[PDB]
RNA sequence: AAACUGCGAAUGGCUCAUUAAAUCAGUUAUGGUUCCUUUGGUCGCUCGUACUUGGAUAACUGUGGUAAUUCU
RNA sequence: ACGGGGAAUCAGGGUUCGAUUCCGGAGAGGGAGCCUGAGAAACGGCUACCACAUCCAAGGAAGGCAGCAGGCGCGCAAAUU
RNA sequence: UAAAGUUGCUGCAGUUAAAAAGCUCGUAGUUGGAUCUCUCUCGGCCGAAGCGUUUACUUUGAAAAAAUUAGAGUGUUCAAAGCAGGCCGCCUGGAUACCGCAGCUAGGAAUAAUGGAAUAGGACCGCGGUUCUAUUUUGUUG
RNA sequence: GAAGACGGUCGAACUUGACUAUCUAGAGGAAGUAAAAGUCGUAACAAGGUUUCCGUAGGUGAACCUGCGGAAGGAUCAUUA
């Protein structure tokens, strides 16, 4: 059982401090290895240069070729695989051009079918993918 | 005893001991009145301070120390320094989240005037705040209360 | 910081000035003078915010530089001159005299006094000391030094100063049973008879005071200003006689006054 | 106008790199210190050319140097 | 990691945040040393070194926007010379 | 941040879902059984009348920037706001509460700690006892 | 009363030999994870065809096998003077 004494505040506080490190979320947030290992470096978005276009096979229950791009982040130079969400949107991206990439929605975790992909392309050539998909804007020549 | 143990002469700066007195008018020693003051706040000057021969400029009673500020208490923990002791102040600090307390302590170095002869380890001392007397010392022992088990 | 500060932010100004928050970034930093920065009312606040004789600081300066404003019988042209407790402000052009006197809310009231009352002021003696080959000296809260005071005058007493000559004409001792105002703390601006003084050597003496309505409070001795011998003040008091109504009685009085009109 | 003299330029504004009982906050102390200014006091309290003393230097005039300066 | 007043959230309890207009501290590219002054180890003061950098007739001279605008760079990220 | 009683003080779990050390001793830490209902100034209504071992606790009282928060008043045209305003020169605001912890203060005395004499070095007190106060009651050490 | 010199002091910095972190157009080992939709077997789940598992030690192209001691989470809560 736990200590119930008027002068056990030190023991209770120290035990909570120690046992908080056994929480995955707390340790990830407060240890610093996750921020060092995070390609964005704690940022919500990041810019990169599209190194190439790749096709990732969906995980076994599903069958599809998810169109991603290998990009290299400008801020630090890391190589990232970023999903290109909608259909035909891979036709908007051209190799060796600027691209704004966000997280995939699960805070550094792969989403759905696409394995090992935790980033998605948000903008290409400083115009959003949603504007290109709907025809609101066009690629700058 | 041997008051003059330092390289410089030891004397109370306010007492003139070189007054001219004829030999035949001697009653006891020629002339050495002892300077002492009564510190405030109801504290009693120790008898050893009034009838002593020690020279201590940091003494609250016969020295050049004015007591003002906080009056604290502690238990004597160490007496391994010259005219200085280390006392321990124990207290309970409240942690609000757990609605509880924890034992904390602070060690305080206080000047011990030689007027308090026979001061042991573990007895209570009432100290008063003064000007900085050294790097770490800012309190002077004003009262000594013996420990409960001391016969 | 290096050296002294010269500005006062409007929000760091004393709250009893009743300055608003949108007029500017700065409040008029009181000049050095007889009264402390937080226990004074600058001349600009008095002539602009309280009396509405001026709309801006430029108009306050225009009034002051015509030498129309006297403080304690002397013309002052400094618009941030610190006027404090008991100080007499005379505007001879409009023929009006005021005495800076605290409200029961702790604010300096616009308290108009007769020209006969404007001839003198009460001063709480801050210290008594002997200097200059045995000459006794007295220092008041107003920071004026008086040589050769009465031998009976002690610290915490109240003297009466004739502003024309600036010498003591009367004095009240600090005794139990004497009327007093409170010049600081939670009870600032309250007037009552001193009941008892509990002494704490090496610390702050506490003085207990009883209102004219029977309410008892307590302050530090440094916040007590003896006003009159017995229960009779030696100065005029504001419309509220130092009796601090609770919020319920204030509400009731306001409602009664409102319902009496129309 | 200029220039000499006096005063301010140590305030304000910016930023958060440093900094882990350090800063800071509340609480006290300076009887262990300094304090321009403001305000009040003191300022024939000293037993020993005056109906006003001396030499400069700016500004100004004039001569200049350097590629170049709020140089001189 | 500037501290605090405080902010977000919150049944009770808490959790996180506080560079940011108020108060206190610190700094003025990095260190160091001073002059004047009541007050500065001041940088819209000086002296030197370190880094960067401006003009030059090559002898020398002059620097300090974490002030207000504004520019470059950085970046996901922030306005008028 | 809540949801997360998935960090649990309130308030979680540990047989088999993750989990009690192989087992004992043991210092610090934490927690510990009953018990105890004048006032050495006294003057013919007033004051030199005492934290009276102490602390923790509790209830006060001081003292504690403003802004923010809560909150009183106030038809910004409503509201976020603001600290204004209102009445035919006059009248009225610019409140108040809260402000952990530590420090100061004063009542209570349950609860909790602590103390009082057992080698009597014990409480009250009549009787004594070996240095020594610089005020002596009015022509000054005559 | 200037330049200047000596000696101190504060002391930036310089030369010199010694002690952290990351990008790699490089090597070089044994590892882990995912896709194994391929081979070699069959270790485990039924007494899984040698009951399984734990500690330890040794040996195997591999799951594994064997010795010693333990457990039932056993395939026996039981076996009779």
């Amino acid at each position: 059982g736990k200590c119930r004494g008027l002068r056990t505040a030190r023991k209770l506080r120290s035990h909570r401090r120690d046992q908080k490190w056994h929480d995955k979320q707390y340790k990830k947030a407060h240890l610093g290895t996750a921020l060092k290992a995070n390609p964005f470096g704690g940022a919500s978005h990041a810019k990169g240069i599209v190194l190439e276009k790749v096709g990732v096979e969906a995980k076994q229950p599903n069958s599809a070729i998810r169109k991603c791009v290998r990009v290299q982040l400008i801020k630090n130079g890391k190589k990232i695989t970023a999903f290109v969400p909608n259909d035909g949107c891979l036709n908007f991206i051209e190799e060796n051009d600027e691209v704004l990439v966000a997280g995939f929605g699960r805070k550094g975790h792969a989403v759905g079918d696409i394995p090992g992909v935790r980033f998605k392309v948000v903008k290409v050539a400083n115009v959003s993918l949603l504007a290109l998909y709907k025809g609101k804007k066009e690629r700058p020549r | 005893a041997d008051i003059q143990t330092e390289r410089a002469y030891q004397k109370q700066p306010t007492i003139f001991q070189n007054k001219k007195r004829v030999l035949l008018g001697e009653t006891g020693k020629e002339k050495l009145p002892r300077y002492y003051k009564n510190i405030g706040l109801g504290f009693k000057t120790p008898k050893e301070a009034i009838e002593g021969t020690y020279i201590d400029k940091k003494c609250p009673f016969t020295g050049n120390v004015s007591i003002r500020g906080r009056i604290l208490s502690g238990v004597v923990t160490k007496m391994k320094m010259q005219r200085t002791i280390v006392i321990r102040r124990d207290y309970l600090h409240y942690i609000r989240k757990y609605n509880r307390f924890e034992k904390r302590h602070k060690n305080m170095s206080v000047h011990l005037s030689p007027c308090f002869r026979d001061v042991q380890i573990g007895d209570i001392v009432t100290v008063g705040e003064c000007r900085p007397l050294s790097k770490t010392v800012r309190f002077n022992v004003l009262k000594v209360t013996k420990a409960a088990g001391t016969k | 910081a290096r050296g002294p500060k010269k500005h006062l932010k409007r929000v760091a100004a004393p709250k009893h000035w009743m300055l608003d928050k949108l007029t500017g970034v700065f409040a008029p930093r009181p000049s050095t003078g007889p009264h402390k920065l937080r226990e004074c009312l600058p001349l600009i606040i008095f002539l602009r915010n309280r009396l509405k004789y001026a709309l801006t600081g430029d108009e306050v300066k225009k009034i002051c530089m015509q030498r129309f404003i006297k403080i304690d019988g002397k013309v002052r042209t400094d618009i941030t001159y610190p006027a404090g407790f008991m100080d007499v402000i005379s505007i001879d052009k409009t023929g009006e005299n005021f005495r800076l006197i605290y409200d029961t809310k702790g604010r300096f009231a616009v308290h108009r006094i007769t020209p006969e009352e404007a001839k003198y002021k009460l001063c709480k003696v801050r210290k008594i000391f002997v200097g200059t080959k045995g000459i006794p000296h007295l220092v008041t809260h107003d920071a004026r030094t008086i040589r050769y005071p009465d031998p009976l005058i002690k610290v915490n007493d109240t003297i009466q100063i004739d502003l024309e000559t600036g010498k003591i004409t009367d004095f009240i001792k600090f005794d139990t049973g004497n009327l007093c105002m409170v010049t600081g703390g939670a009870n600032l601006g309250r007037i009552g008879v001193i009941t008892n003084r509990e002494r704490h050597p090496g610390s702050f003496d506490v003085v207990h005071v009883k209102d004219a309505n029977g309410n008892s409070f307590a302050t530090r001795l440094s916040n007590i200003f003896v006003i009159g011998k017995g229960n009779k003040p030696w100065i005029s008091l504001p419309r509220g006689k130092g009796i601090r109504l609770t919020i319920a009685e204030e509400r009731d009085k306001r409602l009664a006054a409102k319902q009496s009109s129309g």
